[PDB]
């Protein structure tokens, strides 16, 4: 259902936000920790113990989960279609 | 829409 153009952006869209989350939480009253946090959500694997202590990452993490859920649900419909 | 969500709230946390 999804062409290779989509998979070109999937591998970078998840990665680009990883450094951003490390940027927001650190400079408020690392890279490896955030990398396992975002990718694990997409694959639904409980990897790593890193947690969004800062409130900014939590609200961004909240909407981020919804981005993964639509991908899985929609793709299942296409295959069944 | 969520990209700038943290940027707006980032300033508000300082004060």
């Amino acid at each position: 259902p999804f062409q290779s153009t989509l998979w070109l952006l999937v591998g970078l869209s998840v990665h680009v936000v990883a450094v951003m989350l490390y940027l927001l939480d650190r400079f408020s009253p690392t890279l490896s920790s955030a990398m396992w946090f975002s990718w694990g959500v997409l694959l639904n694997s409980g990897i790593g113990e890193g947690a969004p202590r800062s409130f900014s990452a939590r609200i961004l993490g909240m909407v981020w989960a919804g981005f993964a859920m639509i991908i899985v649900a929609s793709y299942t419909a296409n295959l069944a279609a | 829409a969520a990209m700038a969500l943290s940027l707006i709230t980032f300033i508000s946390e300082h004060l």
